[PDB]
Parts: C-alpha cells; sequence; structure tokens
C-alpha cells in the first residue's frame, strides 16, 4: 500500500524557514521535487512559464471554436463547491480538436 | 452597423442545421448529420438597413445539454424549433426547452419555429401518424404554444423546399432591433 507523508522542505535562495509539503512515501524523487517547485515557485514572476490561467483552450467539432473553461455559465454546482467542468461534462469525444492559445 | 445574435434550439432531427444552410448556402443536406456547434454569419437588410447576423447551430440531443447553455449570452433572439411530423419535438418546446431558456434567457425574445412543413402533404407519412391515433401539428396549435411559452411571434418552414426561409430571419432580426 502507500501512506501520507507531510514533510519539512527548506529552500535555499528564498530563504523561507521552513515549507510544508503533503507528499506520498510511494513518490519518487522527481515526483517530490515538482511537488514543491508548485509551491514556491508557480507563483514566482516567470514570463516564459505558461500557467493553465494564463492560457486559453477552445474547442472546435466544426469551422468555429468556442472556450472551455473551469467554471462558466454551465457548472453545476454540486455541495459546498461549484463542481469544476470536466471534458465529460462538455461531452468532449474521442479524437477531437482544440486550440491553445495565451490571453 | 447593426449585429444581431441568434440562436436556434430544438430536439435532434428537427431540422436546425437544414434551415440554417438553405437560408446561408443555399443548399439542402438528405444525411442528418448531429451537429454540435457553429456560427454562421450573414448580412441581410432590414427596412433598408444592412444588419450583420451572428447565427449559432446548436446540438437538440440530450447528451450536449451541458454545453448549450455556453451559447445563451449576450443573445438577441432565440429560435424555438420543433418537427411538425414529430410531436415529442413539438412537447419538448415546452417541457424541455422552455424551461431551459426561462433559466438562463430570462429576457430574450422567443420565436416558435414550425420545421418540415413540406412533410405535411406526404400521404405514405400522414397515415403513418394517423393509424397511431396522431396528427401532424397544425398551424393553431403552433400558435397556442408560443402563446404558452410567451412568444412574441410563430412561423413555419420547409428547409427542403426553401418557402419561407428567408422570412424567418427577417423577422428574427426585427424582433432583436426593436427590442434593443
Ligand atoms: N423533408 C424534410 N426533411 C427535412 C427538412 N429539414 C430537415 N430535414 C431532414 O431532417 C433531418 C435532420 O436535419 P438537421 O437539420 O440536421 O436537424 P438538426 O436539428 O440540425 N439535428 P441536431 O439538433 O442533432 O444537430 C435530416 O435528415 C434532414 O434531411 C425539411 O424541411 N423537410
Ligand atoms: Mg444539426
Ligand atoms: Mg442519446
Amino acid at each position: 500500500e502507500y501512506a501520507p507523508l507531510t514533510v519539512s522542505v527548506i529552500v535555499q535562495d528564498e530563504g523561507i524557514d521552513a515549507i510544508p509539503v503533503k507528499v506520498l512515501n510511494c513518490d519518487t524523487i522527481s515526483q517530490v521535487k515538482e511537488k514543491i517547485i508548485d509551491q514556491v515557485y508557480r507563483t514566482q514572476p516567470c514570463s516564459c512559464w505558461p500557467k493553465p490561467d494564463s492560457v486559453v483552450l477552445e474547442w472546435r467539432p466544426g469551422s468555429t471554436a468556442q472556450i472551455l473553461s473551469d467554471l462558466d455559465l454551465t457548472s453545476q454546482r454540486e455541495g459546498r463547491w461549484k463542481r469544476i467542468n470536466t471534458l465529460m461534462h462538455y461531452n468532449v469525444r474521442d479524437g477531437a480538436t482544440l486550440i491553445l492559445s495565451k490571453v | 452597423v447593426r449585429s444581431v445574435k441568434v440562436v436556434l434550439v430544438g430536439d435532434g432531427g428537427c431540422g436546425k442545421t437544414s434551415l440554417l444552410m438553405v437560408f446561408a448556402d443555399g443548399a439542402f443536406p438528405e444525411s442528418y448529420t448531429p451537429t454540435v456547434f457553429e456560427r454562421y454569419m450573414v448580412n441581410l437588410q432590414v427596412k433598408g438597413k444592412p444588419v450583420h447576423l451572428h447565427i449559432w447551430d446548436t446540438a437538440g440531443l440530450d447528451d450536449y445539454d451541458r454545453l448549450r447553455p455556453l451559447f445563451y449570452p449576450d443573445a438577441s433572439v432565440l429560435l424555438l424549433c420543433f418537427d411538425v411530423t414529430s410531436p415529442n419535438s413539438f412537447d419538448n418546446i415546452f417541457n424541455r426547452w422552455y424551461p431551459e431558456v426561462n433559466h438562463f434567457c430570462k429576457k430574450v425574445p422567443i420565436i416558435v419555429v414550425g420545421c418540415k412543413t413540406d412533410l405535411r402533404k406526404d400521404k405514405s407519412l400522414v397515415n403513418k401518424l394517423r393509424r397511431n391515433g396522431l396528427e401532424p401539428v397544425t398551424y393553431h396549435r403552433g400558435q397556442e404554444m408560443a402563446r404558452s411559452v410567451g412568444a412574441v411571434a410563430y412561423l413555419e418552414c420547409s428547409a427542403r423546399l426553401h418557402d419561407n426561409v428567408h422570412a424567418v430571419f427577417q423577422e428574427a432580426a426585427e424582433v432583436a432591433l426593436s427590442s434593443r
């Protein structure tokens, strides 16, 4: 089996005292590194690092494309939270065509 | 330079795409192909003034119900379509399409449209309906539905025969502009 595991990580350059990072004992050393980078550097200024919200995703099954979002007018609010839209929420079948473009 | 956003909804196979292709490209499709979503842009005249038309062709199937509301925002007029030969599609005008429109588009004008009118004068088809105790939808029944739903107008057309096709969109742009 596996096990949840909270760890204390220190980053030399940033100088923060310590950062709690929730990982799994079955995570590899590469997975753990990216788990840390997504917590210290995803919010650091980097003009060449595309984040999902600095990026548009359109869908066109025909000659016209439409933008798909995590939460738009079609999002069903399930429970305490608004359920984030999925690919089968929009009913995107296999072999579809998408467009990626910056904002 | 006035622009108008037109959106067609209605049960699958009721003839939404054929109506648009005949109006835009002047071509009727013999093979049925379920539409996902398309945007047709048409320049027309209204009382002597040019009016651009952004027209959206939606999916009538139940499998795309979660994607369809994406095209309701900023609408100027809504064409609620049904098949005259299919009493089911005429019911879903009020059972299914009106609640969905009333939910999102509370203020967008509704124009009910009866499609495949040419099929009313087909002996081989109407008798198949009459043997099952069902008659094709008549004008006074399409009108009472538009009245019950609260539509502004109610029109009929046949994409197979180009009849009353250009008139459907002239009335759509007139209602959309006069209500602006
Ligand atoms: N006889 C006749 N057949 C028609 C007429 N309009 C459409 N059809 C036929 O009805 C079928 C459905 O046409 P279509 O326009 O694709 O319907 P739809 O509403 O766009 N389907 P969907 O909503 O799933 O995209 C096709 O086989 C088409 O040839 C009409 O005026 N007369
Ligand atoms: Mg279609
Ligand atoms: Mg189905």
